[PDB]
């Protein structure tokens, strides 16, 4: 007997330094009654990719898809395929899902910031994009909340310390319509307009006295300025010879012209 | 007229110091690594050799360096690089008018070196007016620049040399 | 009633570029005899880090550890703490054990490459890892390969280019007596001594036609002479201003000489 | 001993004109951003401000720039860098006993500025001498042989300096 999928078309998304076999997502293609989906078999049907990639792996009796491929300089490299799951420990029969996976960049990042350590955000990290993920869907069914990196809060010199009590969230959410990757200043505005109706809802998460602090922008756009060279002082000092040596010429002409004019006096 | 041939000859050794100080300024504008680059791609492109690269990105190669008549783009930077590269070698011969001022008139080698800055400077004027018909977003590096003050430079020089 | 350790001291070990969460290792300290150790809570009893760091977390009924803390170049900040699992989800009896971890460099990574597709490495790496270190702790029992990443061939211009049907494998072992990373020439030479006994053992794992090719050195190194720059050429054109300008002087020194001699002479 | 004066007057104006350069030699000796660096820690510093990192790291710092008079670690390297200032001071000082040529005596000027090439050239050895007691593996850059190049310069400028 086939399974049963939670959603007909599971949604994933990664990003471009991402490393081999990363954690896209888990999926769950559930026993209908028995509950004996411990003898299914997670599995793939890929479309071909250029110069023979598998790209887009699985596990078999996790159901975690990881990647086969890197991705120097690629972008918005938008992958849709099929996904199976084989009853009887892969002999019985089978229903199928399809899965779309954006591959973002550092500017499509944007770090949500909160009053809370870093691990209980990791440890309930499920529920935290459950309930960002109820609250935003009414924007697009749609979107899902794809959480890139969890560190410490990232300011100070060069934005170069860590803050233990607060945390930093790299997030974005989905196109499910013209199915690429997100830019970063949609990504604050969705969010960052009902943030107290889901500043009332971490109070079973969060703990007390805890709270979405901001959503702010991430290091690497800073140093976009910062790659970008300009007018030395070497090159400055040549075009100062230059410079000088018409400043030269200028008196030299005008005193050679009353040089000649004079010869032609006396 | 001392004092006037004092200025004469003056003016005439002024001919060999800034002579071969531009001949160095020409040859540094041959031997840079920057021509014209961007800011927004991401690269520091140089017409010659290409690092051409992307946001963020730490490994550049430039394609190109002593060239095998093919290897830029455009016949365009080709045909330019042919006219600079007659200036430079002009500016050795200019260097070798220079050498060869003990022998004839100086009234002769003043209009040898005469021509000679004259057709530097028009060759100059070329090559810095082809290389935008080359050719997007662009940030313009010191070497126009420097060149598009050395075209000034030489009409001085080109001017002072039909004075004298 | 406590668990059984597999082994009594669990040994880790991680890099300095890692993100934050990565997937150290799991661990599992099973039950004696009934086997219900799905009640098992894997937690730790941490040593103080300076700024308050908690820098190596675990999940509770995975086992699998987990990372705290960032690496703005650190390296060699070996890290020993203790680990417990206790009982009656959470509530039982428990044992206790010590995981070493430390911190390696790009500079610490030799690749290892094998005439196999990636994704069968990946699939098979923990008979591959069982293998290596079954065969390479007969130079010191207490070596474990920590598999860093697992890409396709890096190759082409330099060294960028993917072969399909071929491997990159990031390894190194564990120093257990000294207690810090292990440098990436021992790497190579402990590896590639006894090649050929374990060419002999993949073939239940690669397959057929397959083998283990060569242990070759990573991409990052050569970059090392890459971003060390040089003496440019705007630089030799002021030098060669300077040596221009005494070459000028040099003869005017000796025309001057020779100037006022034969203004005594006259 | 006409043409000896013709000599004379060129080779004044010859001491304006390498004087310039050597002006504006100087003040690119100055306003560079290499003075030592190292390739295996891996820093590009300039005992003004100092860019300093480690293996493979993109972001640097430079800790300096406009001083604050105890910025840079070594008073040696403060005292080497108030020699140099002085003889950037006296570089632009020069320009004006170029600019005071007029009015004068020539063997008055040519002394004053002999003076000032002297001092000039004794100041520069010091601070040359003083930056590797200041200070470990090392690449000096071009900036040390930039310097040690314009040692020999000024030398030669006050030596034909006392013979003017």
């Amino acid at each position: 007997h086939p399974p049963v999928f939670q959603k007909k078309f599971y949604i994933g998304g990664v990003s471009e330094d991402a490393r081999m076999f990363a954690s896209v997502l888990r999926v769950k293609a559930t026993d209908r009654d028995t509950g004996n989906y411990s003898a299914m078999a997670y599995r793939l049907i890929i479309p071909p990719i250029k110069e023979g990639k598998e790209g887009f792996v699985v596990e078999t009796y996790t159901g975690l898809i990881k990647t086969a491929m890197l991705f120097h300089n690629m972008r918005r490299s938008y992958f849709k395929f099929q996904v199976i799951a084989t009853d009887d420990y892969g002999k019985g029969l089978s229903g199928k899902a399809d899965v779309l996976v954006s591959v973002v960049n550092q500017l499509d990042m944007q770090v949500i910031v909160s009053n809370v350590p870093p691990t209980l955000v990791e440890k309930k990290i499920e529920d935290l994009t459950e309930i960002l993920d109820r609250y935003v869907q009414e924007q697009i069914p749609g979107a899902k909340v794809v959480v890139e990196s969890i560190g410490a809060r990232r300011h100070g010199d060069a934005y170069s310390l860590e803050d233990y009590s607060k945390c930093d969230l790299t997030v974005y959410a989905i196109d499910p319509q013209t199915n690429r990757a997100i830019d970063r200043n949609e990504l604050f505005k969705f969010l960052d307009g009902k943030l107290l109706d889901i500043n009332k809802d971490f109070q079973p998460y969060y703990g007390e006295g805890g709270r979405i602090l901001e959503i702010r922008t991430p290091e690497a756009v800073t140093s976009i300025k910062k790659r970008g060279e300009s007018l030395g002082y070497t090159e400055g000092a040549l075009l100062a010879l230059a410079f000088i040596i018409i400043l030269c010429c200028i008196p030299a002409i005008l005193v050679v012209l009353v040089s000649y004019r004079q010869f032609k006096v006396r | 007229h001392t004092n006037y041939v004092r200025n004469s000859r003056a003016v005439g050794v002024m001919w060999g110091t800034l002579t071969i100080c531009f001949s160095v300024l020409v040859m540094a504008l041959f031997i840079q690594p920057y021509w014209i680059g961007d800011s927004v791609q991401a690269g520091y492109f140089g017409l010659f050799s290409y690092c051409v690269g992307n946001v963020l990105s730490s490994e550049l190669i430039c394609k190109g360096g002593p060239l095998d008549f093919s290897s830029i783009p455009s016949r365009a930077f080709k045909t330019a690089m042919f006219f600079v590269a007659l200036a430079m070698f002009l500016i050795i011969g200019s260097i070798i008018c220079f050498s060869l001022f003990f022998v004839c008139n100086t009234a002769t080698v003043y209009k040898i070196c005469a021509w000679m800055q004259l057709a530097a400077a028009t060759g100059l004027m070329i090559g810095c007016l082809v290389y935008p018909d080359g050719w997007g977003h662009c940030t313009i590096r010191w070497a126009f620049m420097l060149a598009i003050l050395s075209i000034g430079d030489a009409l001085i020089l080109s001017f002072l040399a039909f004075v004298l």
